[PDB]
Order: C-alpha cells, then structure tokens, then sequence
RNA sequence: AUGGAGAGUUUGAUCCUGGCUCAGGAUGAACGCUGGCGGCGUGCCUAAUACAUGCAAGUCGAGCGAACGGACUGAUGUUAGCGGCGGACGGGUGAGUAACACGUGGAUAACCUACCUAUAAGACUGGGAUAACUUCGGGAAACCGGAGCUAAUACCGGAUAAUAUUUUGACGCAUGGUUCAAAAGUGAAAGACGGCUGUCACUUAUAGAUGGAUCCGCGCUGCAUUAGCUAGUUGGUAAGGUAACGGCUUACCAAGGCAACGAUGCAUAGCCGACCUGAGAGGGUGAUCGGCCACACUGGAACUGAGACACGGUCCAGACUCCUACGGGAGGCAGCAGUAGGGAAUCUUCCGCAAUGGGCGAAAGCCUGACGGAGCAACGCCGCGUGAGUGAUGAAGGUCUUCGGAUCGUAAAACUCUGUUAUUAGGGAAGAACAUAUGUGUAAGUAACUGUGCACAUCUUGACGGUACCUAAUCAGAAAGCCACGGCUAACUACGUGCCAGCAGCCGCGGUAAUACGUAGGUGGCAAGCGUUAUCCGGAAUUAUUGGGCGUAAAGCGCGCGUAGGCGGUUUUUUAAGUCUGAUGUGAAAGCCCACGGCUCAACCGUGGAGGGUCAUUGGAAACUGGAA
C-alpha cells in the first residue's frame, strides 16, 4: 500500500525533533465556481531536525507520534 | 458584487416572520420553560370576553376574547358567527388568521368545538361556523 | 358511474353533445339555470381551458385525480404530450367497449365492464379503467351472450374504428391497431387541455 | 457464525427472499456481506429460484454454513453436490 | 429540446422602483361538516414524564451428582442443583453530542477477534474440594451462617508441545522478512456409538472468513454586539500501561501549541442514504425502511466474559415509589400491549412460532411481543361503487318573472335492465420448503462396521383461515356530501337587514333596489371526501452564480498612504497543480427515472439498466490558468 505524500514550507522550527509544515492547496466555491487558495499546517517529526523556518520540504505521514503529529520528514530540498 | 466579494461575503437571504406566533410555542410544566411545537390549533381559557369597535373605514361592533393558551401566553380572538355561548372561564379552539379591522387579534376561536357551539341557523357554509347537518 | 347525473345538463353547459350525438343539444343549446335562456357572457382564457378540460373529461366520465393520474402517464410516453392523452383514454376498458359496439352508450358500458361481463383475454376483468394494449381480445361472458341488451346494440353499432377489429359472430374484439389522432373525437382540441395543466 | 439466508423482500402475503451471506448477528432485513440470489416461492407451481454458482461456492469454501432450506435450494441447483465433489 | 404562464394593490390619471397578498405542490398533520367498500402502507412529532397489570432469554439428563421423582429393572421428566453456551444478538429511544459523531476516500511495517472453515500436531499422568442432599442455628421478609457426605467436559499439580518470549548469526523513518542455534516457560475430555474405530467435546499453532479498534485528506449549523485561547497545554527525554500508537499517565527539560482561512465562547442539533419543493441552479427537511453513532431513572465503578464497563447483570451515591416485628429489605416499560399525565393530536392489556431469522441442543424439540398475522383510526395513495337503456328540455312543486313564460329537466314517474356491491349457501388456493425419521446408492475414511457428506423418493405440518377467490338465487333496492358564485377565479338571481347584524387572503362590502352580509332557488369545482388552520418550496429575478443594482427611487466610505488578499503587458523553452480525455476501485441495499414481469387494473411488489463524487490510483494531451528558466 501506499501512505499520502505532500509537500509544504516550514514555518515553524521552535520545537526540537518538530517543525510545522504549511501545505497550501486549492478549494473551489460550491455555488461560485472560484478557487480559494486555503492552507493547512501539518506538525512533522524530524530527529535530525535539519529543517529551518523558510525551507520547502517533503511529508509522508505515519503512526501517531506525540498528540498532534502524524507525519515524518522525507526530503529537504531548498535552503532559502 | 464581484465573485470576490461574494465569496468573501456569500449572500445572505431575509428571514420569514411567521404570523400566529403563540401557535408556534408550547409549554414544559416540569422544566418550566417555552418549546418550539408549530401547533394547527391550541386550547385556552377565555378570561374575558367582550366587544371590540373596529378599525376607522370600517363600523361594527365585533365580539371577540382575551384567551390565556395552553402556553402561558394571553391572544386576543376573534368570534365568528352570530351567536355565540362564551364566558368567563370558557374552554376554546383558537386558530389562525388575524382580524384586518380589529388592531391586536391576530387568532380566530374555531366555532362548533369544545366547549364552543356552533351557529345556530347557519345552513350554508356549515363547515365553518360550527353546526350539524339540519335534518 | 361515478358522476350519475344529467347528461343533457352537462353537455348544454359545455359545447359539445357527449353522449347521444345531437339529441341534447336540440331545443335548448344554451347553458341550463335560471340564467341560461339569456345571454351568454364572454369566456377568459381559464374559462376556455377548463371547458375544454371538462369536455374530455365527462365525455369518458372519469373524475379528476384519475383523469390527471392518465394525464401525467401520458406525457411519459414519446410524441407528442395531447395525442397520448387521448390514446390512453381512448385505450380504456370501458371506453373500448363502447366503441366497438357493445353498448349503445359511454355510461351502460361501463355497468357492462363494472358487473363482470366482458372477460378480457377469456379472464373476468371488471375494472373500467383497465389500459388495453394492441393484441388483446374484448370477447363477451359466456353466460352474458344472451344479454338483450348487448344484442340490442351489437347491430345498431354498424360503423367500428379502424383501431377495432369487431366480430359479430362470437362477440369479440381486437384492438389491432394504435388509435391515430383522426380516429379520436374531433370536437376536442388537445392543445388546450395541455396548457390548463401547465397553469 | 456466517450464515448462507433468506432476506424477506415481500408485501403482505407475497413474501419474495433474496439468497443472501450474512453474519448471523446481523438482523434479518438489515445488515449484509453478498449477495448470492433469490428465491419466490410463492410463483406459477413450482417455487422459482436463482443461484449465483461462483459466490456460492467461495463462501461455502470459506465457512459459510447454509440454513435449512438455502440447503434445499442449493440442492436443487446441484450446488451441495459439486461442494461436497471437492472433498 | 420533453423543460420555465401570472394577477390584484401606492395616483386626478401615468411610467418606474418597491413591499404586501393570491392562484400550485406537499405533510407522521389537527380541527369542522359528512362518510360505502377493498388492497397497499402509516399511526405519541409533546413529558429522555411517572408507571398498575400480563408477556418480551433461555437451552443442553448424549457434560453429571442427586432427598431425585417416577412408567415397567425402572422409559420419561428437572421437580431443584453443579457445569457449558447464550444473556454484548435481536427489540426500543434520540436525551447527550458541532465531534474523525456521520458521509466519502485512504492507511495501520501501532492493532484485537468466541463461535465458523481448512491444515497440522496432539489429547499423558495424578490430586484435593464443593454445590445438590442431610442436620443444626439465626432473621419479620430478603436471605445468612455453622457441621457431615457426593460427582462431573467443575478446579488444581506435574509430563510433553509450536511460527509464543530472551540472546544468536545470515525499507517507506519507526523497518519488514525467514533461516539459524541455544535458554526459560505455556495444554487438553470426555460423552453417546459400532466392531480398534466412527461422530462431536477438547488443546496448541497457523491461515481464511466474520466482527471490532485506531489514525489521516476532504465535506459537514448560526452568531465577531463571541477575539485572543491553552498550560498536559505544545515538543522532547525516560518510565509505566494499552489488544495497539500516542501526554494515554507520571517525573524532568524547553516554551511551546491554535487563531480573521474565525482559536475560544454562546445557542441549537443525532448524522447519512434519502424525502418535499423547483425547469434548473438551488431552498427546506432528517416520520416509516436501511447504514453508523449514543443512551437505558440520574451519576461513578469495576467483575465475568472472545466481545460489556452490560435495557429485562453486580457494587456505591442520589431522587422517588413500596414492605418492615424499625434492625433492615425490594424496584426501574426510551422491549410488546396497556394506564395516568401533557397535548390540537397518534391504536389491541389479541393469535401463532405455520413461514424467515436468532439462541441452545446430535436431533426430536424449547424459547423468541424478533417476526408472520389479526383488532382500531378516511391518516395517506390507489381501485370500485352508490345504478343503467328508452323515456315530453310539460305532470306536481320550488324559485324568479317583463305575468306571456322560464328554470330545476330526461331530472322524475313510466316501462325494460344489470348485480360491481350487499344478503344467504356451497365449494375453497398459494404461501409447504423442510428439519427429523425411513429406505435406496455414491464418496472419503475404513480391518470391517457404525457413523458423516452427497444424490433420490416416502411420510408428515397453516396462526392467518373456512380468510382470499369462484359458483348459484335475490333486490335498484341498504351506499353524497363539502366548498364557491364581485375581480384575481369556473358558477347569479330574489328575498331579509340597512356602516347594524355581519363578511373578508388582498382590493374591500354592508348607510332601505349588496351577483361581497343571512337565507331560498340555480350554477360551478371536486367527490368518500370537501374546507379551515399550522409549516416548507414555488410563484419571488424579493440575496440576482445561472439571474439585480448604487446620478435623482435603497445604495460610491469625506479624501489619501498603504498591508494581507484578489487580479495582472508580449515571446520562447519546460512542467503538469488546475483544465481535458481514457482505464481501474468504490460511491451498500432500499429509494428517483426508464424497461420488463406478477397481482383482474392501479396503488404495490420483483427483476434489469441508468444515474449519482470538488472521490482515489494510474496512463495520455499541452492551448489556456498555475510553477520554473
């Protein structure tokens, strides 16, 4: 099987071990038609927290960790 | 609006105020308190009745009585007919629809019901006005 | 019967002769009432449409909620919404019976079909508002065959649609064809009961 | 446990049953897993029935126990045969 | 193509704008007047108020001990009990809940699962009790406590045994995986049979099926005159315990976490498939049927158990109701009926397990207020009636009258005619397939047999119910009312009254000549129904996305500077998030529509399609919007 991927921006890295990861994606109007840009904040394990605020990453998610966070961090790709 | 202002701020319709409001509340004797019911017709107790003059255009003199509802809710009612058997202390089916020339009854006491009788020469509309088949 | 009333009143009041082929609307052509004999006032739209309405609908005596039930089945079907309208009527049991010539009227042949008399496809149907379809067969009850009443009409009939094979031999029908708007009453105009219900 | 069963589909004496694989928990007209046929014994003579034959013989293989007359109608298709075939 | 109607009302008169009202379709409806029948449905929406009285969960004597009791050694029962399974299902209600409760789509390499199925390996050896029973005491019951015995598939101790745990070597982050080679320690049953074995009890491992559990994306009420919310809060490190991850809990660290994309708070609410309305877009709703959730007088808790923190289970507290010898005890209809109460309003204290389903049993069987049926209610939908053919639209009588007549009216007598209905008097279904038992073969396994699975045909049985339904006679006889008639809006006259009595949805009427009030004739609309009231959609383009506007009718902020956001000049290359086009999986069933078939038709029922998503995975296209150069 396979467990959902997203990709977002770091927007917070104050805690150790966890940064939140802000995935902003696209919801249309029921009885307008235009799309909303809406964004949600995902709370992401990392143990080599190596993720600095401003960095655009790469989530997958997993079992619960912690009350809030159920994703992993995969892949860091810009450096800002 | 622009569609951006209508997403921001989707359009909001009017509300409906519903004539016969007392119709539209019951009572809970054990928790004290006012409920939402959309009754047809509710049963009072008339504790007075008596004749009301008309609105200006108009001139008649028309009966009508104060009735505290099942609710704890005192209507003014109109009394259809001619004749009419209603005192003090007088148990009645209050219905919808409002008086135009008389300002403050918004009810009609239903005729041809407990403790209400009907019109006692009415042959035609008998449906209203209460009263039974004539032979 | 469900109206059981006069049908010479019904057919003064509207414009056409329902049942009897002239014999109502020969001395007194007027509405009835009080007020008939004098003149008439004019009729509104809503006043035309509902006649035109009552005319189809006490020329088959069915009642209303039955005759807009057929109305609503009607315009399932494809074509043109007036012409199944009075197909489907057109199709009815009692209806059939009179016109193959069973009966010398709309009303006895619906005491006919209501009494049990007619025995669709050799089975007892006694509902008047059975829907024939083409291939069927209106025979006669065999212990009914010796009706004088149904005798006394089976001859004076003389003209059947062409929508009816009638024998008059065995006492039995066809239904072979699909009734064209030509075959149905003339003096209904179909177009006008159709926009009464869209009201 | 699992049970092969009569689902009762019918108005006022004319019950129509569907062939159905339900848990035996589950109420009668309620909750289901397949279903497998249906059965209207109340036909011209002789009860007309219908079977699936794969399905039927994948929940037989699976556990699946028939009530009193599933297995009747099973029977009349030959299905208990070819189940008890493969021994 | 299958689909879209308006009208009245502001003025001396007009055109706009704009509100109000009406004509339509509906309901778990109620009320008023009436009321013939049948078939399908539906029927406490209010007090999650309180409950009298009956029933709603038992079964297995082939697990086994009886004072057992007792045909005839004693068949059979369970009197009573131990033990196993079931009581967590089925049935009820919507109080609570704005929440991963529910819908949809996924994930669990963070998960449990009795019965059922299949595969294997087995089921060895001993022991001590105790119910029941007997006999003593207590206590007003409820019950409780002593002694003396007795079994079990009850309980306990050893033997042996896995992919069980510890240490060993040979991916998608936490990893998963199956070989290895050591250590500890984990079981069981018998019953009824046939000639050692068959059946169905068991125990341990696996898988399958079933049923549960958790997590996540999206969707899912109103209020901003509710703006700042939290402190296990948020993250980490250890430990504990949970079927399992996890602040789930506890210590110690750090100060974190959510929030105008509406944190929090308040009010309201079970959610959905679906239902009503609408041409559609939408709007309203969450009765009956099905899926999920939550609850069981109110509130806490655990025990047994595979599964409960348990509607007809346990303990405690509380409020009630009842008994008491005053010390103490018993109870919970939101199960089916039914009663009181509240209300405008919602039913029998019925029959049967005959079918389907469920529990228990090898089965016969037992239990089943599930369910299948009956009782009542026009509460709704559908169907049929209450008569027909000829017959003077002339009797006699009403009502008007222009006094000539007209209208009720082919309506009526009047003759023929039928029996749908109704009455009586005879037949009389289906739903019935069984299970078991009996025989007959076959397959596997058998030393063989019994036995089991399968194949066939025999015997059996129905609450409904002598009920559908059919056949004979007989009679037009026993079967229509309600509302309107000024315009919207089909239907007009006379009399009574005289701004009174009264009517009215709006425009409004009534002040001695009202088609508007009451009555009488006539008319018209429906019809076993007809009107009124209550509420929703429409009409209403009157929240205008489809589909409105802001000079004077309501509406441009007094004006700048500006942040988020929204939008953005031309060309090329690329990408593929949107966009478009396929393929898979799912969007349960029942519903809507279409077709077809069965009830004599219809309602209704059953089949087959169709349709239904901001859905998920995966290809393809590259103009546009989006990203990169």
């Amino acid at each position: 099987n396979d467990r959902k991927v997203y990709v977002g921006k770091v927007v917070s890295d104050k805690m150790d071990k966890t940064i939140t990861v802000l995935v902003e994606t696209y919801k249309t109007h029921k009885l307008y038609g235009k799309r909303v840009k809406y964004s949600k904040k995902y709370k992401t394990h990392d143990e080599n927290n190596s993720a600095k605020l401003g960095d655009i990453v790469k989530i997958q998610e997993t079992r619960p960790l912690s009350a809030t966070k159920r994703f992993r961090l995969v892949e860091i790709v810009e450096e800002s | 609006p622009t569609i951006n202002q209508l997403v921001r701020k989707p359009r909001q319709s009017k509300i409906k105020k519903s004539d016969s409001p007392a119709l539209n509340k019951g009572f809970n004797s054990k928790k004290k308190k006012f409920t939402d019911l959309n009754s047809p017709q509710k049963r009072g107790v008339c504790t007075r009745v008596g004749t009301m003059t008309p609105k200006k255009p108009n001139s008649a003199l028309r009966k009508y009585a104060r009735v505290r509802l099942s609710n704890n809710i005192e209507i003014n009612a109109y009394i259809p007919g001619i004749g009419h058997n209603l005192q003090e202390h007088s148990v009645v089916l209050v219905r919808g629809g409002r008086v135009k020339d008389l300002p403050g009854v918004r009810y009609h006491i239903v005729r041809g019901a407990l403790d209400t009788s009907g019109v006692d020469g009415r042959r035609q509309g008998r449906s209203l006005y209460g009263t039974k088949k004539p032979k | 019967a469900r109206f059981r009333g006069s049908n010479w009143k019904k057919s003064r009041r509207l414009g056409i002769s329902l049942s009897g082929t002239g014999k109502e609307l020969e001395k007194r052509p007027y509405a009835p009432g009080q007020h008939g004999p004098n003149q008439r006032k004019k009729l509104s739209e809503y006043g035309l449409q509902l006649r035109e309405k009552q005319k189809l609908r006490y020329l088959y005596g069915m009642t209303e909620r039955q005759f807009r039930n057929t109305f609503d089945i009607a315009g399932k079907k494809f074509g043109v919404h007036g012409e199944n309208f009075m197909i489907l009527l057109a199709s009815r049991l009692d209806a059939v019976v009179y016109s193959l010539g069973l009966a010398r009227t709309r009303r006895q042949a619906r005491q006919l079909v209501n009494h049990g008399h007619i025995l669709v496809d050799g089975k007892r149907v006694d509902i008047p508002s059975y829907s024939v379809k083409p291939g069927q067969t209106i025979s006669v009850r065999e212990k009914s065959q010796k009706l004088n009443i149904i005798v006394e009409s089976v001859e004076i009939n003389n003209f059947v649609p062409e929508y009816l094979n009638f024998d008059a031999d065995s006492l039995t029908g066809t239904f072979v064809r699909l009734p064209e708007r030509s075959e149905l009453p003339a003096e209904i105009n179909e177009q006008l009961i159709v926009e009464y219900y869209s009201r | 446990a699992v049970k092969i069963r009569l689902t009762r589909l019918g108005s006022k004496r004319n019950p129509f049953y569907r062939i159905v694989v339900a848990d035996a928990r589950s109420p009668r007209d309620g909750r289901i897993i397949e279903q497998i046929g249906t059965y209207n014994p109340t036909s011209a003579n002789a009860p007309e029935i219908k079977v699936d034959e794969a399905l039927a013989l994948k929940w037989l293989n699976d556990g699946a126990k028939p009530t009193d007359t599933v297995h009747n109608i099973l029977s009349k298709e030959g299905i208990m045969k070819k189940f008890d075939e493969q021994k």
